[PDB]
């Protein structure tokens, strides 16, 4: 705010 | 292949979290948002996945001799792993991943809830002030030779810095009856  | 190195599926890239053993069989832990993508990986076949809610998954190695019980430090050296533990606020930690390499920082929170929008919500995440970038997911969060987490996500990057959240490694180990190598 994300996936790595 | 060791902790923090690249693992891919078609065009996708994630990092290996930890090489583990399940009843003597070599497997690798990585993030669950990674393993949801496919069952076929450069290192083997997926045998478990849990995302969202959790963020962990497991892959059985095609080549057992590749199950290296260490974490790559991206400086031609490695850190031996010998145990798995639980993180604590203020702990000095390191994170190894395939985009940014080795970074360090400290645990700033535990049991954090992370809302990834369309990707869903994860719970009970270790929180740190260590940076990460896309490609770094699933890689190792460790303190010395103690395994602590798997990179999930966060905000920011390695130039401006940011916040990162990790899935606690002991919950992934108990989920699959695995032990770190």
């Amino acid at each position: 705010f994300x996936l790595f | 292949i060791a902790g923090g190195e690249a693992i891919t599926t078609g065009g996708s890239r994630c990092s290996l979290g930890f090489n583990v053993s399940v009843n003597g069989v070599a497997h690798a832990l990585t993030a669950g948002h990674c393993t949801n993508i496919s069952a076929s990986w450069s290192i083997g076949t997926r045998t478990g996945t849990s995302f969202p809610n959790n963020d962990y998954g497991i892959i059985r190695h095609s080549n057992p001799a590749a199950a290296d019980g260490r974490v790559y430090l991206y400086n031609g050296s490695y850190q031996d792993i010998t145990t798995a533990g639980n993180a604590f606020v203020g702990q000095a930690v390191q994170r190894s991943g395939s985009t940014t390499g080795l970074r360090s920082g400290s645990v700033t929170g535990l049991n954090a809830t992370v809302n990834y929008g369309s990707s869903g919500i994860v719970y009970g995440m270790i929180q740190t002030n260590v940076c990460a970038q896309p490609g770094d997911s699933g890689g190792s969060l460790f303190a010395g030779s103690t395994a602590l987490g798997l990179t999930s996500g966060g905000s920011g990057n390695c130039r401006t810095g940011g916040t990162t959240f990790y899935q606690p490694v002991t919950e992934a180990l108990s989920a699959y009856g695995a032990t770190v190598l």
